[PDB]
């Protein structure tokens, strides 16, 4: 019945600082060390340091000495990591975890993205083939948006077999994602296939039909 | 008010009939007004040195009293603490195991 | 070096 | 700092198998060795602490062993919920350090990528940009490589690549590649190709088009 | 990575309209100056060897400052007495923690100014050094008054100037470590139960962690342990104890974490 609730996704400009929180429930907060762990996109786990909330004492992996600052508020049972002078290197998942030489219980993680990008709303392009096989695959290109996430469906969520929606990637400083959908050659263009893209940060809702010869 | 935490303890490991120092460490109290008596077999101990009182980030106060002593077989040492936060003066006896 | 407080509480 | 090495980064197994993942420390760590599981979605849980002790909640098919500098985690009956990434961590000398990885994946038959190419849409063209999209779908195993050619000339700049995780149903992988350039360059070149390299053919799988037809 | 704090206490005493005022200065948590109004000739006094190079002007300016602080706290105590509508024949406590942190780029890293009344938080300056946080409505009187008088800007000026300047000067003089010596003692407790006590003695600094494991599993929950305590000879002591079945003692290990240890110590009975 131990739970570590971490604060939500962060996002911050280069050179700024962030403060992320981890609230401990189910156990006496000051009797265990709180550790902080960083995972960059695609990488493993790195240990940052720990705080002893009884005293406030802190110890760090030397590579985070000038980057991170650890604090605890025992009136609210909460630990905090502050990172300063943010660069794109600091974009990562940050977990808090309990105990001493092993990590009993983990928070869910807080994602931090460091970007000087502004909310931007995607452009949505239908991808039809050119000019032939028992099957045909169409696409939807979602280019130039910020921040994550974006939701993409096909035919309002009906067409879900044979779909690949790919993770977003950074183009200059914005995100771009793509989705392919494969149906039988007798089903398209006979019926209608449309991608529906919703970008909640800009209140965007695009429906793009896929038209032949393209 | 906030009740004090008292510890009575030798500086160096105790040997029966050896010069040593007895410590009465009192922490986590408030208000700062407090009385500390170090007793040998119940009598007052004469030259008892008082550290200047400080406080911690708690706001709560702490102070260390101490005196030279030579513990033996049938000798009993204590620290008595009067503070207006408890039911009566707490008399904590020295324990070699603690 | 200490600070001398100005306006009281 | 004590160096934790796992080998490998990817392990292939089948449901029901006895999977073993190994960890090697750069010096003797006196069994202060722990194992965490990170599921594809996110959550990180402790599985094994102190070499062989099962954290409460963890099913008993997880076992831990080792000594000195070599340690290992075994799962005796690989279940679907066990397909995850597994980290070792030494708790002997500061700083604490993690192993690199070892991510698990289901074993399946080799499947060649189904490759589709897509010229710029009309809207994007009118906006003044041009993206060629190449989908490489449902291949196995996951190692693949993509090359872009404009008019026979190799092109690496302006190329974005994205990879899905293993599919939960057919255990395949897929990748998406977008070549982006201006409407001007695009409209002065005609011939566009994406080439996939993969263990399923000694020659690359080619998909191409000419803009003027 | 360096700090200067001043801890101030004012104690209004029944009888005599003068309350007692103590001020303590610290650099990197080491006490370096002290003022106490209960002396025959109250004056700031060096508490670190490296403060004996200052010279009389330093000491007289600082003593004058503390006599002002004594009047300031006397008046603030009377004000607060009125805010809470308390009686005047009591004893009351006002406390103060303030000062600065100096970063690696020689700039003001963080500033601090917080007060407590009767051991409870009352008003604090926020990290921005622009706004105040008040604990109750009396502290909101004080906060209105200090917003009116621009107190935060004046204190920010002290923080960015005199505070970091004198902190830097002090650092240009005033870095030691002493590992603990640890052992496990055994004590018959109940009929078939014993107490294992894990001792850490003679260490510096006072920050330490003692843990008990039963074949690797932390016993933090059912662990008794005493507050770190000064030996009185520069070093510190601590112990943690668990209660175990008589005969099973060898399945229990103590683990000691301390800065000066090349690796955490592990011990058994
Ligand atoms: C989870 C747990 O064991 N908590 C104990 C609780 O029994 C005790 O009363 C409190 C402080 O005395 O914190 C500790």
């Amino acid at each position: 019945s131990v739970q570590l609730q971490q604060s939500g996704a962060e996002l911050a400009k280069p050179g700024a600082s962030v403060k992320m929180s981890c609230k401990a429930s189910g156990y006496n907060f000051t009797t265990y060390w709180m550790h902080w762990v960083r995972q960059r996109p695609g990488q493993g786990l790195e240990w940052i340091g720990y705080i002893n909330p009884s005293s406030g004492y802190t110890e760090f992996n030397q590579k985070f000495k000038g980057k991170a600052t650890l604090t605890a508020d025992k009136s609210s049972n909460t630990a905090y990591i502050q990172l300063t002078s943010l660069t794109s290197d600091d974009s990562a998942i940050y977990y808090c975890a309990r105990s001493f030489y092993y990590f009993d219980y983990w928070g869910q993680g807080t994602t931090l993205t460091v970007s000087s990008a502004k909310t931007t709303a995607p452009s949505v392009y239908p991808l039809a083939p050119v000019c032939t096989g028992s099957s045909v695959t169409l696409g939807c290109l979602v280019k130039g948006y910020f921040p994550e996430p974006v939701t993409l469906t096909w035919n309002s969520g009906s067409l879900s077999s044979g779909v690949h929606t790919f993770p977003a990637v950074l183009q200059s400083d914005l995100y771009t994602l793509s989705s392919s959908v494969t149906v039988t050659s007798s089903t398209w263009p006979s019926q209608s296939i449309t991608c529906n893209v919703a970008h909640p940060a800009s209140s965007t809702k695009v429906d793009k039909k896929i038209e032949p010869v393209g | 008010q906030k009740t004090p935490q008292i510890q009575v303890y030798s500086r160096h490991p105790p040997e029966n009939g050896k010069p040593n120092i007895l410590n009465c460490y009192v922490t986590q109290f408030h208000p700062p007004h407090i009385e500390i008596q170090m007793l040998k077999n119940g009598k007052k101990i004469p030259k008892v040195e008082m550290s200047d009182m400080s406080f911690s980030k708690d706001w709560s106060f702490y102070i260390l009293a101490h005196t030279e002593f030579t513990p033996t077989e049938t000798d009993t040492y204590a620290c008595r603490v009067k503070h207006a936060s408890m039911a009566e003066p707490k008399t904590v006896y020295w324990d070699r195991d603690m | 070096a200490s600070n001398e407080n100005m306006e009281t509480m | 700092l004590i160096s934790m090495t796992q080998t490998p980064s990817s392990l292939s197994a089948s449901l029901g198998d006895r999977v073993t993942i190994s960890c090697r420390a750069s010096q003797d760590i006196s069994n202060y060795l722990n194992w965490y599981q990170q599921k594809p979605d996110g959550p990180v849980k402790l599985l094994i602490y102190y070499t062989s002790r099962l954290h409460s909640g963890v099913p008993s098919r997880f076992s831990g062993s080792g000594s000195g500098t070599d340690y290992s985690l075994t799962i005796s009956n690989l279940e679907q919920e066990d397909i995850a990434t597994y980290f070792c961590q030494q708790g002997n000398t500061f700083p604490w350090t993690f192993g690199g990885g070892t991510k698990l994946e289901i074993k399946r038959a080799d499947a060649a990528p189904t490759v589709s190419i897509f010229p710029p849409s009309s809207e994007q063209l009118t906006s003044g940009g041009a993206s060629v999209v190449c989908f490489l779908n449902n291949f196995y195993p996951k190692d693949i490589n993509v090359k872009w050619k404009i008019d026979g000339s190799e092109r690496q700049n302006g190329v974005l690549n994205s990879w899905t995780d293993q599919d939960s149903k057919d255990s395949t992988y897929s990748m998406s590649s977008t070549l982006t350039l201006t409407k001007d360059e695009y409209e002065r070149h005609n011939s566009y190709t994406c080439e996939a390299t993969h263990k399923t053919s000694t020659s690359p799988i080619v998909k191409s088009f000419n803009r003027n037809e | 990575p360096h700090s200067m704090r001043y801890f101030e206490t004012a104690v209004s005493r029944p009888g005599l309209e003068e309350p007692r005022y103590i001020s303590v200065g610290y650099v990197d948590n080491k006490e370096f100056v002290r003022f106490d109004s209960d002396a025959e000739n109250p004056r700031y006094e060096p508490r670190a060897p490296w403060m004996e190079q200052e010279g009389p002007e330093y000491w007289e300016r600082e003593t004058q400052k503390a006599k002002g602080q004594e009047q300031w706290f006397r008046v603030s105590l009377r004000n607060l007495l009125g805010y809470y509508n308390q009686s005047a024949g009591g004893s009351h406590t006002l406390q103060q923690m303030s000062g600065c942190d100096l970063g690696s780029d020689w700039r003001l890293l963080r500033g601090y100014l917080q007060f407590a009344y009767e051991g409870r938080d009352y008003i604090a300056l926020n990290e921005d050094l622009k706004t105040w946080t008040a604990a109750d409505m009396a502290a909101q009187i004080t906060r209105r008054k200090w917003e009116q008088s621009g107190a935060a800007e004046h204190y920010k000026a002290y923080l960015e100037g005199e505070c970091v300047e004198w902190l830097h000067r002090y650092l240009k003089n005033g870095l030691r470590t002493d590992s603990p010596k640890a052992h496990v003692t055994h004590h018959p407790r109940s009929k078939g139960e014993v107490t294992l006590r894990c001792w850490a003695l003679g260490f510096y600094p006072a920050d330490i962690t003692l843990t008990w494991q039963l074949n690797g599993e932390e016993l933090t929950q059912d662990m008794e342990l005493v507050e770190t305590r000064p030996a009185g000879d520069g070093t510190f002591q601590k112990w943690a104890s668990v209660v175990v079945p008589l005969g099973k003692e060898q399945n229990y290990t103590c683990r000691v974490y301390h800065e000066g240890l090349p690796e955490p110590l592990t011990l058994r009975w």
